[PDB]
RNA sequence: AAACGGCUCUAAUCUAUUAG
DNA sequence: TAATAGATTAGAGCCGTTTAT
């Protein structure tokens, strides 16, 4: 009649069918596809090239030369062929040059080739189509289009799915109600490294800036006893982090930087009470665990060390606090390298390389689950991470990551 | 727990006038939007780099298939896909045998300057020749393709193990389909376009690149490059500023006879009060100037909970009425797969400058992430501003450039 | 330099403070 | 001038080629 038949190899010639069918559609043709179809048959076949089929189609692969389908679909067609009388009624389509002279169906062999270009094949499929009298419609690509949108992305759409995402960002449950400016005039010496005192401590004009009570740095600076706690200047943090406490002894923003800046020096004091090892990143420091130092490499059934051919990987994380949406603390997530475990690999081509190597095959859920371990073990408690800003004051990060929901999602692949 | 948005996909339009949202899958289906009728292709380099240029011309003619063919759509061959010959049968060569190596390149280039794209083998036997050769290429208006000898014969360049240096075995049909959409475009045609742009919005990438100080860059995206050196700030001068906005508020005056309603300023760099002045001084009161700073790699990770697989692209994160996250990247539904490895960077836009609807600004950028014409992907990690901004200013800075984007990338 | 990402590394600048 | 930060910025390499079949 009208109907355009194509049997291909379905498992395999998948690419092609789905070419040249689209383009014949869009020039017109009433195609009729395996391929062109959701929740399908053999009846329906057999039908549709028995009596709707005015040319019948076959791409002549390799594949596709011996197969059960595209045999009784040919056998069909080959009866109706008898019917009709036509002599170009079946029209191999060969597009593989692996399949070889002779080698081809005993009944294709004696009757257009696509190996050598697609477009090549079309044209003289088309000129073929034209020589005999195959009936076509107008070209209409629009009806391409929606038959491609309706089948063939038909499984491949955004979906209207509650979906839930853990972040980078783990909030910083609180901080200590005062950050506490010292003003320890002479009894902390100018060439002294305020880095090196045990709580994160900042020099800021002629005060030390820190969470910590005014007594805490005694063992590092004897001579910080004997100082007065009046003088030192009290800012709610609470009056920070709102941008209420605006002075002309701190801007604001200079003492939320300055908060950051506690808080970056108080989680890499804690990492080093942590039982962690850390590793020099370009900006910062990663945190990484040594082999060995968790049960069979493993925190809560997540591996965060493992072996990479000759070489150990450690699931590193480096942390950088911010306070901008909420005080959150973004962890990035790193893969650390060493020959045996414990002991850093010194060049940074072959940790790069190996970097790469590993994150090959590591997706979401391999990420996710590893920084989620990594900072469930760095948990002091149960749900907060204790980071020791004063003897008496504690910056808590929580253990959970900013959670994240979208009204669309997708149907995982499988 | 924080509620996303998402950014429904844009489409692109292509020929007969219909969209879809694949570069790869439109140009297989209805072809180029513009139609050319054919690539001369011109080959400076080697015999060795002739010969294998033209073998990887004779093996682009036929279909080439990616490792996966459902993640990455297979390249059914140049003429099928854009209904043109790029046939190394209509090739003119020029033989051969950092400055001078560009030199040789160059005056082989314009000597014979009838080819549609110059073809540029590298052999592999310098880190400024591309951008330089590029540039000196510009006051004569070659469009020019380079390709590495390594690239299209990646199999016969090995290491001492044996094993390709480049492993392009799984991503063959995606090297195909970005080399054959990189030479329709420089040859003249557009393969696609936005499949909605908005009416009198105009969209500006503002870039600075360090000259080894700094040289301001703009390109404006017609759905128009602008350079200018000067001190060690990512930021313009007052009349820096306002020669800039001028040319590009009369570059789109010219295009659609009439002058933009919104103009959005794309930059990788926020805008000082200084510069937004001196923007604000010369554009007309009836257009809203909106300055957009787009960064990456900003901390941020969403990570799906339930599976393996990541955050959708064209999520987004609404973090003000100013600053928000959009994932760019991320699973393409279409495509079943991801557009990036591991999990996705986010790119974080603000509006530093001017008065707009971030869901509308981000819903631009996602737009303006298809129109990468130097690479044939689903989509870009940025917009097109920015990227076509950076590669133009990078290309600038090497040493009046010509309008179209062609002569750069 | 087909290209895009993920990473790593190196710098520069602006702030705020301090030592000159 | 130098140092300590936090923030922004850019530039160079480098590796993999996007979890299925
Ligand atoms: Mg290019």
């Amino acid at each position: 009649r009208n109907k355009i038949f194509i049997s291909h190899a379905t498992p395999e010639d998948d690419d092609f069918t789905r070419w040249l069918s689209l383009k014949l559609i869009g020039l017109g043709y009433e195609v009729w596809c395996d391929i062109l179809f959701l929740d399908k048959f053999w009846s329906t076949i057999e039908k549709e090239i028995r009596e709707n089929t005015c040319k019948f189609l076959i791409v002549s692969s390799t594949a596709g030369n011996k197969r059960e389908g595209v045999l009784k679909e040919l056998a069909v067609a080959t009866k109706v062929k008898k019917h009709l009388q036509d002599d170009m009624f079946i029209i191999p389509l060969a597009i593989d040059e692996n399949l070889s002279y002779d080698d081809i169906n005993i009944e294709i062999v004696r009757l257009i080739d696509f190996k050598k270009s697609w477009a090549k094949g079309l044209q003289d499929l088309l000129d073929a189509f034209e020589k005999q009298n195959v009936p076509k419609k107008p070209p209409d690509h629009s009806k391409s289009n929606l038959l491609y949108q309706q089948i063939f992305l038909h499984d491949k759409q955004a979906i209207e799915k509650e979906e839930t995402y853990d972040s980078n960002w783990f909030p910083i449950i609180s901080f200590p109600n005062e950050l506490r400016f010292h003003r320890y005039d002479w009894r902390l010496p100018k060439q002294f490294d305020v880095r090196t005192l045990a709580f994160p401590a900042i020099r800021y004009k002629e005060y030390l800036c820190t969470f910590a009570w005014e007594y805490d740095f005694i063992h590092q600076l004897p001579k910080t006893e004997t100082y007065n706690g009046q003088e030192s200047i009290r800012i709610s943090t609470s009056d920070i982090l709102s941008g209420r406490y605006d002075t002309d002894f701190i801007r604001n923003y200079e003492c939320q930087r300055l908060i950051v800046q506690l808080i970056n020096k108080a989680f890499e004091l804690r990492m080093k009470d942590k039982n962690v090892r850390e590793y020099q990143m370009s900006k910062t420091f990663a945190y990484w665990i040594e082999k060995g130092k968790l049960e069979k490499d493993k925190f809560e059934k997540i591996k965060l060390v493992g072996k990479q051919k000759n070489k150990y990987w450690h699931f590193g994380i480096s942390a950088a606090g911010k306070l901008y949406p909420s005080p959150v603390l973004m962890v990035s997530s790193h893969i650390i390298f060493t020959m045996d475990g414990i002991n850093l690999i010194k060049s940074k081509s072959i940790q790069h390389s190996s970097r790469r190597k590993q994150g090959k095959n590591w997706w979401n859920d391999k990420w996710r689950e590893k920084l989620l371990a990594f900072i469930r073990f760095l948990s002091d408690d149960q749900n907060a991470i204790y980071l020791n800003v004063g003897s008496e004051e504690k910056i808590l990060i929580s253990n959970k990551p900013l959670k994240f929901f979208g009204k669309m999602s997708y149907v995982t692949p499988s | 727990m924080k509620e996303l948005i998402y950014i429904e996909e844009p489409s692109i339009l292509f020929a007969h006038g219909q969209k879809c949202t694949d570069p790869r899958d439109g140009l297989a289906l209805f072809g180029p939007l513009n139609q050319i009728y054919g690539i001369k292709s011109g080959v400076v380099g080697t015999q060795k780099g002739l010969q294998i240029f033209k073998s990887y011309l004779d093996k682009i003619q036929k279909p080439i298939y990616n490792h996966n063919n459902i993640t990455r759509p297979m390249f059914p061959g140049f003429e099928a896909v854009f209904g043109c010959k790029w046939e190394s049968q209509n090739i003119v060569f020029k033989e051969i045998t950092t400055y001078d190596l560009v030199t040789l390149f160059n005056d082989k280039i314009i000597t014979a300057n009838r080819v549609d794209v110059w073809f540029v083998i590298v052999p592999e036997e310098d880190a400024q020749f591309h951008d330089q050769l590029k540039a000196r290429l510009l006051e004569h208006t070659i469009p020019t393709q380079i390709l590495r000898e390594s690239t299209l014969a990646w199999r016969d360049f090995k290491n001492t193990f044996g094993a390709p240096i480049r492993d392009f075995s799984k991503i063959e049909g995606h090297l195909a389909w970005t080399i054959s959409t990189a030479a329709y475009y420089k040859a003249g045609g557009k393969p696609w376009k936005l499949g909605d742009i908005r009416p009198g919005v105009c969209y500006l990438g503002l870039v600075y690149k360090k000259i080894e100080q700094n040289a301001c860059c703009a390109a404006q995206m017609f759905l128009g490059p602008w350079y200018n050196p000067e001190k060690g700030e990512y930021h313009l001068k007052p009349k820096e500023a306002k020669a800039l906005l001028t040319q590009a508020l009369e570059s789109y005056k010219e295009q659609n006879k009439s002058y933009p309603k919104e103009v959005f300023i794309h930059a990788r760099t926020r805008f000082n009060d200084e510069e937004w002045n001196a923007f604000n001084e010369v554009t007309p009161k009836n257009t809203n100037l909106v300055g957009v700073t787009i960064t990456k790699s900003k901390p941020l990770k969403l990570y799906k909970t339930e599976g393996a697989f990541p955050i959708m692209r064209g999520n987004a994160y609404i973090v003000d009425e100013k600053k928000a996250f959009l994932w760019t990247l991320g699973f393409v539904p279409k495509l079943q797969s991801t557009l990036s490895m591991e999990v996705p960077n986010p790119i974080f836009i603000e509006i530093n400058k001017g008065e707009a609807e971030i869901q509308q600004v981000l819903k631009d950028i996602l737009a303006l992430t298809k129109l990468n014409y130097n690479a044939c992907i689903y989509a870009d990690g940025e917009p097109v501003t920015l990227r076509f901004a950076n590669k133009i200013g990078e290309i600038l800075t090497a040493s009046t450039p010509p309008l179209a984007f062609k002569y750069y990338i």
